[PDB]
């Protein structure tokens, strides 16, 4: 490991942290919106929707249903998304900043034992 | 003294970690070179040494024993760390008590993922396997069916009952301080959740249930209790009776 | 150095000083330090590092009698430019070329750092507002870039707004234009060498940031001469 | 620690000991050590690192006539908690009190982070089962109360059930009654500074967790000592 | 002190949802407002070197920003409104600024009469 590469690999996944917290909030609020307007509805990277529906993939009553139950289901899924995304970050950056402090001592001690030896051999 | 003399004794080093710096800041005063985080050298064999007098003499040697309960204290739970392996290169077996469970309230706080026991299964009782032994089976199961994302919808009856079950266990496991318990209690106890007599109830309610089923049998089934002691082994008769016992208890657990 | 300060004082004309590599200064004398008895200081470099290199340095420089323009090759023991060595370098120099490895790896040659390449004389009281507008600039833009890099690491892209869209495109650009074909690594580059004058180069890079040349593809710019000479490229890469 | 034992070996009173801060401590024994010519172990601490703590922090007990209790002020090394220094000094902790400026920042004065802030005395066999039970209770609501912190500017603070409305209040009004007027503060504030005992320090908090003052405003429960002193400023705010 | 403490709260906020500007896909006007005032009161921290300015003249700049008249204001264009301003004031009003001083502080009186200058020129400013 080396502190220069640990430090480099900890602020990207710094900026994942807050932009995954940032995006859960945005979708969020959608989601919010989206679950209220699911009453009047049925009147008439997003997680697995995509994927889900495509591998089965391949009138405005319906239409209608259907486009707002999208809206809905991917707000949904992209809210837990990024709500775990940035967990699985943060877990990450301890990880990083544990094995950080670990390469910190290690060079200190590291250093400092190469002068003692060589001073004592004079 | 006690081995050697066909008794049987247990020393608990609380802790070698001290003793291991202490003997570093002895060696670097000596001058000795520093190795690996400054430690001498030889802190293995410090540790290699003393351990290895635990042992179990056989008959003809008094057939005494010294058990050996070491204590190490790691940092951000790296159990790669030097001295760490080093004792773990030299005992037969460690409890990892992990931080997280202790807060979370798991108590104790025993890791039964990096948690072994080379040399112990052995010397466990009859009666242990024949109920702790499908335990761990459970519980192996329900630590499969894991993850750090806790917000995730899983189904699956075959899946459900496995997390079913290990959470129940997993209070079963919970102990307090100053509150050891009898084999027999021990079997009991762990009896009700392996055969899922704990299923049917509520994850609070799990503890609430030791906490009187307990006191239960150890008062109004002291004979049951004392024949899987001396047997050490839970005989069909006995089982077959426990079974009414708890059964009856069932009914009549008020919560 | 002696020769150079001959040339400089007893004589009063301009010398050129090429040293390559004055590293090497510093690494014979920690291979001798400890046989002449010295303690080892940080990293193992000799305890009188920064004055030996004080005393040598110091003569290398401009009086009253001679001028002398020095360029000397820097070396960085593993890359790491906090090592003793050219970390004590840095406060002898009056322009700063850093070269990274990364930028080499990429293809941009000379894989110099606009990031990390500073100048004394990039004061717009000396090199005209207009030429440190344009030097300023630029350095923002790929700054900016660089931050919104690790941003999109892992996460996409089809969320930027129009202008990161456009300052990413732009600085790619701009990137790809810094590296010049040097007739020196004509054997390297396989390309002959192109030499730019600074007119042109403010005038490019300004024509690039006002986005005049948004029309043309990033490899438009990559290993070229004068911006003519991506535009004109960029009408000859028509398949 | 001397000046503080005299009262404690002689006087047998219960004498407190400030050491500000107990990393400079540390740090002028490897100083020491390294002049003297001692081999620098981890870090470059001293090896006599365990030691020279040890026989510091030894002297500050309690014994059969008085007690000495210390509170150091810490200062962790690149916030490294595993470094050698900190790593020592916890060694001989027995409580601890973050200090953050987010919650003075709130106006909560003291500025103690009621989830950061622990104590290894705060077990039922000790502080006792109630007022483990209620301490328990505090940071519990706290913590619950924090995680709906994020459902209050996203769903809206309104869809929340009951319990959790009531969890958001409650909260609330015990984070507000964790604040207290010292007296340090009357010449300034010009507020009278309280001494709320133990036992009363329970019973509020655990009457909150009730709900008995369920009906009060939380500005009633803000720079007070004891809960009745908060009911009576809830009846002035009217 | 008077425009520092509000300044500083403001740039804190600023920072606590500065990464979510860089994705404002969509944000609360609440938000956003926080990103405007911040980006312009970091642009109002941007000063010339071998150029150190009055205490009176710093606190009529941070009056600009912090007050808001600058929100609406394209961040790029702040740089030059604060060298335009700034050499505004202390041109003809160098009573404004010394006034500043004497009271030691922003009177309610200065305080109006920059309010009727900043909102005025800022109009120049974009016509």
């Amino acid at each position: 490991a080396t502190l220069k590469d640990i430090t480099r690999r900890l602020k990207s996944i710094k900026n994942i942290q807050k932009i995954t917290k940032s995006m859960k909030m945005v979708a969020a609020a959608k989601y919010a919106r989206a679950e209220r307007e699911l009453k009047p509805a049925r009147v008439y990277l997003c997680g697995a929707i995509h994927s889900s529906v495509a591998k089965q993939m391949k009138l405005a009553n319906i239409i209608y249903y259907s486009l707002k139950e999208s809206t809905t289901s991917e707000q949904s899924a992209r809210m837990t998304a990024m709500d775990n995304a940035s967990k699985n970050a943060s877990e990450m950056i301890d990880k990083l900043t544990l094995t950080f402090n670990r390469t910190r001592q290690a060079v200190i001690t590291k250093e400092l034992i190469e002068i003692i030896s060589g001073a004592a051999a004079l | 003294y006690f081995r050697d003399n066909g008794k049987h004794a247990l020393i608990i080093y609380d802790d070698l970690s001290k003793q291991a710096v202490a003997y570093r800041q002895m060696s670097l005063l000596l001058r000795r070179p520093p190795g690996r985080e400054a430690y001498p050298g030889d802190v293995f064999y410090l540790h290699s040494r003393l351990l290895e007098r635990a042992a179990k003499m056989n008959d003809a040697f008094g057939g005494g024993s010294l058990t050996a309960l070491p204590v190490i204290e790691t940092q951000a739970g790296d159990v790669s760390a030097y001295i760490p392996t080093n004792v773990i290169s030299i005992t037969d077996g460690q409890i990892f008590l992990e931080t997280e469970l202790f807060y979370k309230g798991i108590r104790p706080a025993i890791n039964v993922g990096l948690s072994v026991s080379r040399v112990g299964s052995a010397a466990q009782t009859r009666a242990m396997k024949q109920v702790a032994g499908t335990m761990k089976l459970e519980l192996a199961q329900y630590r499969e069916v894991a993850a750090f994302a806790q917000f995730g919808s899983d189904l699956d009856a075959a899946t459900q009952q496995l997390l079913s079950r290990g959470v129940r266990l997993t209070e079963l496991l919970k102990q307090g301080q100053y509150s050891p318990m009898a084999i027999e209690e021990q079997v009991a106890v762990i009896y009700a959740g392996v055969r899922g007599y704990l299923d049917k109830l509520e994850p609070s309610k799990i503890t609430k249930f030791e906490n009187a089923f307990l006191s239960h049998v150890i008062s109004q089934h002291q004979a049951l209790l004392g024949k899987i002691r001396t047997d050490g082994k839970i005989s069909e008769e006995s089982d077959a009776k426990l079974k009414e016992i708890v059964t009856n208890f069932l009914a009549g657990f008020e919560a | 150095l002696t020769v150079a300060e001959y040339f400089r004082d007893q004589e009063g004309q301009d010398v050129l000083l090429f040293i390559d590599n004055i590293f090497r200064f510093t690494q014979a004398g920690s291979e001798v330090s400890a046989l002449l008895g010295r303690i080892p200081s940080a990293v193992g470099y000799q305890p009188t590092l920064a004055t030996d290199m004080g005393t040598m340095q110091e003569r290398i420089t401009t009086t009253k009698k001679g001028s002398i323009t020095s360029v000397q090759a820097i070396y960085v023991p593993a890359d790491d430019l906090t090592d003793p060595a050219p970390a004590t370098t840095f406060a002898h120099l009056d322009a700063t070329t850093v070269l990274s490895r990364a930028i080499a790896e990429l293809g941009i040659y000379p894989a110099v750092d606009p990031l990390d390449s500073t100048s004394r004389i990039m004061d717009p009281n000396i090199v005209g507002s207009e030429h440190y507008d344009v030097a300023r600039g630029v350095q923002k833009i790929l700054q900016d870039y660089k931050s919104l890099q690790d941003i999109i690491a892992i996460l996409g892209m089809d969320e930027l707004s129009e202008e990161d869209k456009l300052t990413v495109s732009r600085a790619r650009k701009i990137q790809r234009f810094l590296s010049q074909p040097f007739q020196v690594a004509e054997v390297f580059t396989g390309h002959l060498g192109k030499l730019v004058p600074l007119k042109e180069t403010i005038k490019g890079f300004q024509q690039i940031l006002a986005g005049e040349y948004d029309h043309l593809p990033e490899q438009a710019f990559y290993m070229v001469g004068p911006i003519e000479e991506a535009v004109a490229k960029a009408d000859k890469l028509a398949e």
